[PDB]
RNA sequence: UGGAAGUCGGAAUCCGCUAAGGACUGUGUAACAACUCACCUGCCGAAUGUACUAGCCCUGAAAAUGGAUGGCGCUCAAGCGU
């Protein structure tokens, strides 16, 4: 009657994830196939992108949910050709994802924002846009970010 | 090329990166790409390292 | 049991794989951990293939 | 530069009795009675207070005016000495081989001593005398520890170091060969 | 009792005060005027 | 080391007339030579050396700065 | 003096804040103090105080500066001369010790309701009563100390061992596990970290954090607020016995 | 170092060679019938070197 | 004993029970140690010693120089010469010595 | 370590080819919207350019790829423009007649086929068809004792020319990449070669100041060119066959005629 | 990358909350965890820190019979500066 939760990562549209985890999950009575099936069928709508999941056990079986992060959601906006990552290794994530976009992604993170506002939500999913190395706009992320500071990018309120 | 494939190995990858505390070398250089490859080159290493002991007990 | 984390499929076809490198040698195939799961216990086709 | 008037303090508890005479320090309390000599060091002693001793140095140098907080300190550690008491826990761990420990008291001298056996099979005993007022005793609440008490802190921490010295791995790879005793815990009695 | 760990374990050892040998021979408000007036001199 | 135990041959301070005598034809030579050198030293030198100024502990730097201001505000006047 | 000890530079990215950060709190206090209309002093005496950012994570209308007491005190002027709105002098009083500011548009009671029903568990800092005593059991040393039962319990991590003989536990290295005594619980009794009354010293509360026991609590106690439209201060319960200053 | 710390692998002597997929028993299997230090542990790629 | 003995004895049974305090004492007596050799060592040894010193003391310099100035090719050449180990590349028909020492049929 | 594809009209970028771990030394773009990038990782890459994703990795080289060359350069560079000097009317007869060229120079055994040279630090070429060999190379071209500088197939594409950094200029058939002869006049390595428009000369510019044109069916010094004071950096020759241009660290253009 | 969560590597190194806290200074883990440093607050309480300069002192290389400020010896000098 006691409730687990796990978390993990793991890459979507992959059976893999579970090598990793059957042997902490195989005592708790769970099956690793049936886990890494339903990992993956989660993860169908991310393929190609290391995403963060989590595993609520509840007597012996276990419920799969993807936790959105910044990192998933910039690049999945980004629109990249599908790849194999087994042979297309070494890859940048240069493309370009707009403000609109942007802020959309900040939205659906501000359940995990401590910040006042949405303006705050941004310039942190901006910052997270720069580590991942795209482009907002076609400029650079923290030139779009000292601008939203500067108050010449205007960004609505909740 | 003989006299140059030590320099051009080395400038390729250096020894800090092959063996050592801070090495990132992973894969293997290898010279054969597959089992069966691996199977007969196991066999004539074999017979040339007894043809080889077999010639300095000789000598 | 699949507890190690690899689909017995991928054990038999890494067996295969390394089969040509067991010519002249003896081969036992050790099934581990019958405390888990027994031979009998599987689904016959898979005990038919490791036959 | 030399600074014309330099000066520490001493507080004093209620039960404890000091007298100093020629630079000549004798603490007395409940747990008995400690002496040093000062002679050493240029300071004049005072009772600028109840319960306050008083230390200066007159038209000394940074050294001279420095020394006063080392007797300080001296006189400090013989105070809590005669009050509380001082103690050095000690455990003493191996791989293989049990450390023997007997502790006996030798009638003649008055003072304890510390005999160490099967020091990673060693057949040679090793004997440690211990200083006067030092007491030994082999703990009964843990496993393998020694326990030094006195009023001297200098006495029990010496002693606690000569059998830390006496058990010496020599020659062997120390990463590997883990066998001593050592000082565990330093505290007061009460 | 203490409160705090001493690091190299000498427990007994008091609160000592800072070597300040010479400590009282400036107030602080005259420390202080004089701090303006060399700034203003600066 | 076990200087006090066992010392060592004794390091002599009593000096030869010879290498007294040789030690002034050198530091002569050596005087001469600089000289030499300073007179064709390349090395720029400026005309007017750098002052050190007025020091800070000074306690009235203030007032001398007052009195050298009043001074060329004067010769500024009479020129 | 040529005898001194070297000091350490530091090669790291944060530098010493010095006078700019201080004129940086004088400017954001002075300038959300005309934004709101009641500002609430609150005091958070020997407490770990890392709850503070759940605080301002839910009282996100409100401001919350937790600073310096003496430039948060100059900021609001302690002085009827000095001071930046009329009759906040008064509230300055009750800036001593560790001590935050809240400002806030919301009601004083939903205020005071708030910090009423809020509680959390915490570790204890040094100086506060032991109340309960905590012993770790001999034999083999597990994460939580034996709080929790040692069946739902793991062992503890082989890198906590010389940590736990600095703060004085005799604990040894047997086959990869930390025991204390034998691994069979035998020659050894147990280890008391803390009877019940002591005063806590900091080896006992990094031992009791260590083995994750939450001996104290997190309380914040409002003193007083000061009202912009009325302009005076009332003093509330915590801050009618408070020091102050 | 390396070469220093290496093991003593004899290859003309009767041996006994365990194989296979990660976290299937093996170094369990060697620890029980000899007496060599190789650990065990759930995780993959524990035993990194031949022992 | 086979791989890193070392290490795993590490693990599983640690070290002495003093280590970590005498290797704290003896990096906290190193300032009078390297003093007591600054003003003991004789010989060659000493000026290796003072010489190595300097080393250390101008490294430190530039690393501190370094961090301190944290928060702040020369000829042109075609691509294919870019990041290739390129040389620095810095009437009277005087050689650049013109006068040297005469050699005496002696010497 | 990437290629970026522009849009001329709105300057924006289309796609970004990544996943080289060294700086791309040369990009080439072919008649079947193919894109080939030489890198100083030591890999040949080809890409789909239409969808900006990956098709062929050859990892052969053993040091830096310095040049990449196709077969089909040529009339890649110049597109409709031929000897006539009478442009088609319009963009559909351009194109056309553009396509038509490329076809005709990318022919083998009677499919188009681009071929691909790549010249590297290991003192080596590699000649790959990635169309019926796919990662398998035609073949490795041997015998520059350094570092091979520039390669470049001739117009009729039954030549290659390679300048090394052996003071040499090297010439292999095209289609099996077996050597044929060595040119040999040059004193410092040879940076650029260039072919004339009827595959008889090539023209070597190298270190030692100088240009050469060869005669590459006796295999003989043709024309010697002396005049540049300082090293030769770039070498062109124009494609009706007219002047050839040089250029280096004597900053002054050199233009030679017959 | 088999694994790599600030801390085996390559490159970036931004934002929020801030009183302050590096896309991390070290210890540590297979990877996490845990500890620690930079930085901040509370206690305390009055002067300090860094780098140079000038004096005197130590080191700044020595062989081989036993010896030399001329010798005894000299330490608020019987040494050094006026
Ligand atoms: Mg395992």
């Amino acid at each position: 009657n006691e409730i687990k939760i796990i978390h993990l990562r793991a890459t979507g549209g992959e059976v893999g994830a579970s090598s990793a985890l059957a042997p902490k999950i195989g005592p708790l009575g769970l099956s690793p196939k049936k886990v890494g099936e339903d990992i993956a069928k989660a993860t169908a709508d991310w393929k190609g992108l290391r995403v963060t999941v989590r595993l609520t056990i509840q007597n012996r079986q276990a419920q799969v949910s993807v936790v959105p992060t910044a990192s998933a959601l910039i690049i999945r906006a980004l629109k990249e050709p599908p790849r194999d990552r087994k042979k297309e290794k070494n890859i940048k994530h240069n493309k370009s994802v707009s403000l609109d976009e942007i802020i959309e992604i900040a939205r659906t993170m501000r359940f995990k924002s401590f910040s006042k506002d949405l303006k705050g939500g941004v310039k942190e999913i901006l910052g997270t846009a720069f580590s991942v190395g795209c482009q907002v706009d076609g400029k650079s992320p923290k030139a779009i970010s000292d601008a939203i500071e500067a108050g010449e990018i205007d960004i609505p309120d909740e | 090329l003989k006299k140059h494939q030590a320099k051009m190995t080395i400038e390729r990858e250096p020894f800090s990166e092959t063996f050592g505390p801070k090495a990132q070398r992973k894969r293997p250089k290898l010279s054969f790409n597959t089992v069966d490859e691996l199977a007969g080159y196991s066999e004539q290493s074999l017979d040339s390292y007894h043809a080889r002991l077999e010639e300095k007990k000789l000598l | 049991s699949e507890q190690c984390g690899f689909s017995l499929k991928a054990q038999i076809n890494l067996f295969k794989s390394i089969k040509p490198l067991f010519a002249n040698k003896m081969v036992f195939i050790v099934l581990n951990k019958m405390d888990i799961k027994k031979f009998e216990e599987l689904d016959p086709e898979m005990q038919q293939e490791i036959n | 530069m030399r600074y014309i008037h330099s000066e520490e303090t001493i507080p004093v508890p209620e039960n404890v009795k000091v007298s100093i005479k020629s630079r000549l320090v004798t603490v007395e309390g409940p747990r008995g009675k400690l002496q040093k000599d000062l002679s050493h060091i240029a300071v004049n002693f005072s009772v600028v207070k109840k319960g306050v001793i008083g230390l200066e140095i007159h038209h000394g140098s940074r050294k001279d005016v420095a020394a006063l907080r080392t007797v300080r300190t001296i006189i400090n550690n013989m105070i809590i000495g005669v009050t509380k008491g001082f103690k050095y826990k000690m455990r003493y761990v191996y791989a293989h081989f049990p450390i023997n420990v007997n502790v006996e008291k030798n009638a003649e001298t008055g003072c304890y001593e510390v005999e160490i056996r099967n020091f990673i099979g060693e057949k040679i005993v090793r004997k440690v005398v211990m200083a006067p007022g030092v007491e030994v005793e082999i703990s009964k609440a843990q496993k393998d520890e020694l326990i030094l008490s006195g009023n001297s802190l200098e006495a029990v921490s010496q002693s606690a170091a000569d059998i830390q010295q006496i058990c010496k791995v020599r020659n062997k790879d120390i990463r590997k060969f883990l066998d001593g005793i050592y000082v565990s815990e330093k505290g007061n009695i009460v | 009792k203490n409160l705090g760990m001493r690091k190299n374990g000498q427990v007994w050892l008091p609160a000592k005060k800072a070597f300040r040998p010479t400590k009282g021979l400036t107030s602080w408000e005259l420390r202080v005027k004089k701090r303006q007036e060399q700034a203003a001199m600066k | 080391a076990g200087t006090i135990n066992k010392p060592k041959k004794p390091t002599s301070k009593r000096k030869t007339t010879r290498l007294r005598a040789k030690i002034s034809k050198r530091a002569a030579e050596k005087k001469r030579k600089e000289r030499k050198l300073a007179r064709k030293n390349p090395e720029w030198r400026s005309k007017l050396k750098k002052d050190p100024g007025i020091p800070n502990l000074f306690p009235y730097k203030e007032r001398l700065l007052q009195q050298i201001e009043e001074e060329r505000i004067r010769r500024k006047e009479e020129l | 003096p040529k005898s001194k000890r070297a000091r350490v530079y530091h090669l790291t990215q944060v530098n010493k804040k010095g006078r700019e950060a201080k004129e940086r709190l004088f400017s954001n206090i002075r300038e959300t103090i005309p934004k709101y209309q009641h500002c609430f002093v609150f005091s958070v005496d020997n407490m770990r105080n890392n709850y503070l950012k759940d605080v301002r994570h839910e009282l996100n209308d409100c401001r919350i500066f937790f600073g310096k007491t003496k430039l948060m005190a100059r900021a609001l002027g302690t002085t009827p001369e000095e001071e930046q709105a009329d009759g906040l002098h008064r509230l300055t009083r009750y800036l001593t010790g560790t001590v935050g500011l809240l400002f806030t548009n919301r009601d004083p009671a939903d205020i005071e309701s708030y910090f009423s029903n809020l509680s959390q568990v915490d570790f204890a800092r040094a100086g506060t009563v032991a109340p309960r005593t905590v012993t770790v059991p001999p034999g083999i040393v597990y994460s939580t100390g034996g709080e929790v039962p040692p069946e739902h319990d793991v062992p503890v991590s082989h890198t906590l061992e010389p940590e736990l003989r600095r703060l004085g536990m005799p604990v040894r290295m047997i086959k990869g596990k930390v025991c204390l005594g034998d691994e069979k619980g035998e020659a050894s009794e147990g280890y008391t970290i803390c009877k019940e009354g002591e005063v806590l010293d900091s080896r006992q509360t990094r031992l009791l954090k260590l083995f994750s026991i939450c001996l104290s609590e997190f309380k914040v106690s409002l003193l007083g607020y000061w009202s912009s439209a009325s302009g005076e201060v009332t003093e509330l319960e915590a801050g009618k016995t408070r020091p102050k200053r | 170092q390396h070469l220093a710390r290496l093991p003593d692998i004899n290859p003309t002597t009767r041996t006994l060679l365990v194989a296979g997929f990660p976290n299937v028993g093996k170094s369990s299997f060697v620890r029980s019938v000899t007496r060599a230090d190789t650990p065990v542990e759930p995780y993959a790629f524990t035993t990194k070197s031949l022992f | 004993p086979q791989n890193e003995y070392i290490e795993r004895h590490r693990k599983l049974h640690g070290r002495r029970l003093d280590a970590e305090e005498r290797a704290r004492k003896k990096a906290a007596r190193e300032g009078h140690k390297n003093s007591e050799n600054a003003q003991n060592l004789r010989g060659l040894r000493a000026k290796l010693y003072a010489k190595q010193r300097h080393a250390q003391k101008i490294q430190m310099r530039k690393a501190i120089k370094q961090h301190e100035e944290r928060n702040v090719p020369s000829d042109p050449i075609p691509s294919y010469l870019l990041d290739r180990a390129n040389p620095t590349t810095a009437a009277r028909f005087s050689v650049p010595i013109p006068k040297v020492r005469g050699i005496s049929e002696e010497e | 370590c990437t290629v970026r594809i522009w849009l001329v009209n709105t300057g924006r970028t289309e796609h970004v080819l990544s996943g080289h771990k060294g700086s791309v030394s040369c990009v080439k773009w072919g008649g079947t919207d193919l894109i080939y990038t030489g890198s100083h990782d030591r890999s040949v890459r080809v890409w789909d350019a239409v969808k900006g994703t990956l098709v062929h990795n050859f990892t052969a080289h053993g040091h830096w790829v310095n040049h990449i060359a196709l077969s089909s350069d040529h009339v890649l560079r110049t597109a409709y423009h031929d000897h006539t000097k009478e442009v088609p009317g319009t963009e559909e007869e351009r194109r056309a007649k553009a396509k038509e060229r490329f076809e005709k120079a990318a022919k083998i055994k009677g499919k188009v086929a681009e071929r691909l040279v790549s010249a590297s630090d290991d003192f080596t070429m590699y000649l790959w068809d990635p169309t019926n060999n796919g990662s398998k190379p035609v073949a490795r071209l041997l015998g520059h004792q350094n570092k091979v500088n520039h390669v470049q197939f001739s117009p009729d594409g039954t030549l290659i020319a390679s300048a090394g950094w052996d003071n040499s200029t090297k010439l292999w058939n095209a289609r099996d990449g077996k050597f044929i002869k060595n040119l040999r006049g040059h004193v410092a390595p040879v940076y650029q070669c260039a072919w004339s428009a009827d595959s008889r000369l090539v023209v070597t510019g190298s270190k030692d100041c100088t240009l050469k044109v060869w005669n590459v069916r006796t295999g003989k010094l043709a024309m010697d060119l002396p005049g540049h004071e300082d090293e030769v950096y770039a070498v062109d020759w124009a494609a009706d066959g007219e002047l050839v241009a040089s250029g280096g660290k004597d900053k002054a253009v050199r233009t030679w005629r017959n």
